[PDB]
């Protein structure tokens, strides 16, 4: 096969930034090479094809360039809605061959989490488990840190937190995290959620 | 700047027929009909598979009053005459 | 543009063999070359294989030219894909594809997953509005949708006539082997529709403080 | 049998139009189209008074996408291609 | 059938002068000669006059060769009836009909009131059920429409998504030259339509207990 | 003109009866002769045509004869929804002339009324009146005897009745009775109906 090579792995661009992604090849392609933008969850939408063709409907920043083994993707006025996975496809020679792809992520001013606590269903104690549900709503950056506690006791492992994909326009992230209990443990004691968060002065702290 | 083409479906789509002399009197034609023109329900639309053609499973047939007014020369004839309207009420693709 | 729907996926113990069928509107299809692609959870895409236009030719990606067998219908616009001996490395969602060098029409994806365990729809529980979350002139609110298998999950709220205020969340993979998932609603100070497809549970879960 | 027969009015109506070889390429037109045809609103249905024809007083133009399929004397290729379709929109009684 | 609709109909003083229309749908209306018939309340039907296809002839009822000229205009398929020198002998309802000796398309007619009197709207009252109307297993209510001129007055139960059970009485003219009516509803143990057309005056009036 | 002379002027006639009514001209009129039914309130629905001729959509009972000077409508097995009036019309010669007219009631087992009674709308209070209404209710034969006086004797006058038509299936009749007074008359101080259906006089009031 033909390896494709894209760069980089990973990476944030504020809102209006130019932005490039490198493309290159074990043999020479001649513009054999195509650029997806992918969502979380979707297929991939075609963008550029043959090297530097736009697709039909495409907006006019996505920009394809690149000769021989070296290829580019430039985004030329960052949108928040421009986050996504990108990838590229040579298909000069079978086997089609794709890049390991970017995950380009939004990056923007500083925004704390607003914090809100679900006690469990009844509904749900009457089947005998309790779960506890700590929300995080439209927060930036993605990185925070909820700690579960039930009276003085930091419950350790019994936590686990889903977190968003970053709004289209708003460039947040949002994050739900489940303390399971027993319903026999639930009864038997406040259950409280502490976020720890770069945009929050200090700890925050929501309890019933 | 253009948007994506849907295929007209195969289905039975409101038409217009115009009522026409041969179907009341061809010897002659020297006369006229009210209304002039009925609504329809047709197959019309494309089918999504190769050679299929879009047809009617299902076709009623409507009997219809109209007058038929005769210039009997120089003196109009109001008749009543009755059509008989061939509608269609389903299609399918068919080969 | 052109549709592509694909059909096939679920769960499946290992060893097994299933097939995938993709289904096009459309006599187009007929008329183009197809590839299939595929995509493991959270990682890159992964070319699968291809068929010519009269069905002249097949192409596959070495990793699979033991195991998969892609046929084409011309006739239903359908193409199919055969799969067996299928390992946890086969878990991915599966696209379709047309095939002219760079893809430009792509199924949604149907996801297989490879697993000796067993199906089991959710129960859907409310998160309620309080104190906590009734928090300044708006109110948050939604349904926990736990111990499922295997995904996916759909939801929709009042059968899509509040679609904007939405925050759906990817599901956690519990430790007992199952998922949970929460949905949740922004409203100023209510049915979650549920749809399980591999079990096929269907709930309309109302949601009350 | 019969009923009383209700004249068709003077209306915008579905109606399907063919997308034809001619409308793309006539030079040896040796390819198809897709989708084949689609629906357009058209004025059709009769005038109660006497020598007025049945026409439209607003027709709106809208443009589609399609694709052209070349049998290039071998292999398929598929082309996008734009057409402009010709919706009625209003009917009014005007004389001949 | 044939549609034909009278109208230029209502209330005039003694002496005045008056036109009606009839106006058909369709073109039919050139190609055949058309009549008016009349037909005073509470009283037997009378030959008004006719006209020919082309227009070629008129013809009229003696009693009325005087004072009344029949039109029609071929392009608007309308008939005209003019009216002058009108005394109470001429309040009738007016028919337009389709003349070809037997009259088989009549309009529905339009009411003449002759007379110098005032134009007035009517007020509606509730009529409300009760122990005396709830009589059997089935109950008695309506609106009584009062002090109006001339006539007609239409009444509706609920726009017509109330039709079988009604009873609208012929109305009384009262000693005062003011027309009064009573509609009423049969229903199991609730607005009527008032339309006044002289008067311009619609009026929505809810019956309750 | 041609004088139309229908008889009889009017008539009740039991439901499945055969009934003929009969039209004689001035002159000789040679079938140029039609047959309308009208019912209370409507236009004229042509029935018979040139003297015999049904028109599409008459039902089939309904028949047309005579020639000459003399005519006929026979309404073969009459039905409920037949009560209506009936005309004729020559058009041999202008004028065209009609009938005078046949008013057809349909006659049937005695019924008697419900009677129901009305007090009058405090929101019609307000205005300067007070109108009180009687309600007979399906009955048969018409003729009825409503008489007022409400917390009081006769009141002679001041009444006013209006009768439905016909019943189109049940042949009934029904009727409404209004006494007017004055709100200052109304706040000093029944309907008793009169009927063959009735053993005797029925009464309905409010105090």
């Amino acid at each position: 096969a033909i390896q494709m090579t894209q760069s980089p792995s990973s990476l944030s661009a504020s809102v209006g930034d130019r932005v490039t992604i490198t493309c290159h090849g074990s043999y020479w392609l001649s513009n054999y090479l195509a650029w997806y933008q992918q969502k979380p969850g979707k297929a991939p939408k075609l963008l550029i094809y043959d090297g530097k063709e736009r697709e039909h409907g495409v907006p006019s920043r996505f920009s394809g360039s690149g000769s021989h083994e070296d290829y580019t993707l430039t985004i030329s006025s960052l949108q928040p809605e421009d986050f996504a996975t990108y990838y590229c496809q040579q298909y000069r020679y079978h086997p089609y061959t794709f890049g390991q792809g970017t995950k380009l992520e939004i990056k923007r001013t500083v925004a704390a989490p607003s914090v809100f606590i679900f006690p469990p269903s009844d509904e749900q104690l009457k089947s005998g488990t309790a779960s506890v549900v700590c929300l995080l709503n439209n927060f930036y950056p993605r990185e925070a840190k909820v700690q579960w506690k039930v009276d003085n006791a930091l419950q350790s492992g019994n936590s686990q937190e889903s977190v968003t994909e970053q709004d289209s326009k708003d460039s947040t992230y949002s994050l739900s995290s489940t303390l399971t209990l027993s319903k026999a443990d639930y009864e038997k004691h406040v259950y409280a959620c502490e976020v720890t968060h770069q945009g929050l002065s200090s700890p925050v702290t929501k309890s019933f | 700047i253009a948007e994506p083409a849907m295929i007209a479906e195969c289905k039975t789509r409101t038409e217009v027929f115009e009522i026409s002399r041969r179907l009341i009197d061809r010897t002659n034609a020297n006369f006229l009909v009210w209304p002039p023109c009925v609504e329809v329900q047709r197959c019309s639309g494309c089918c999504n598979n190769r050679n299929v053609q879009c047809r009617p499973t299902q076709v009623q047939l409507r009997p219809v009053q109209v007058r038929k007014i005769e210039i009997v020369r120089k003196k109009p004839i109001f008749k009543k005459a009755t059509v008989t309207l061939e509608d269609h009420l389903a299609c399918k693709c068919e080969t | 543009d052109l549709q592509l729907v694909e059909s096939g996926g679920g769960l499946v113990k290992p060893g097994g063999s299933l097939r995938l069928s993709c289904a096009a509107d459309g006599w187009w299809f007929g008329y183009t070359d197809m590839s299939w692609v595929r995509q493991a959870p959270g990682k890159g895409l992964e070319w699968v294989g291809s068929i010519s236009y009269k069905g002249g030719s097949t192409y596959y990606n070495t990793k699979f030219i033991g195991r998969f067998t892609i046929s084409r219908d011309d006739d239903t616009n359908t193409l199919y894909l055969q799969m067996n001996s299928l390992r946890a490395e086969d878990t991915a969602v599966y696209y379709c594809a047309r095939d002219d060098g760079y893809f430009d029409t792509w199924g949604q994806g149907t996801l297989v997953t490879v697993s000796s365990a067993s199906t089991k729809g959710p129960s859907v529980f409310p998160l309620a509005p309080s104190s906590k979350s009734t928090s300044g002139g708006t109110a948050a609110l939604g349904c926990l949708v736990k111990d499922y298998f295997p995904e996916p999950v759909t939801v929709s709220w009042n059968s899509g006539a509040l679609t904007s205020g939405v925050h759906t969340f990817p599901a956690v993979l519990q430790s007992s082997g199952l998922y949970s998932l929460s949905s949740v609603v922004t409203v100023p100070s209510y049915i979650c529709n549920v749809n399980h497809k591999p079990s096929n549970t269907k709930v309309d879960k109302k949601v009350e403080p």
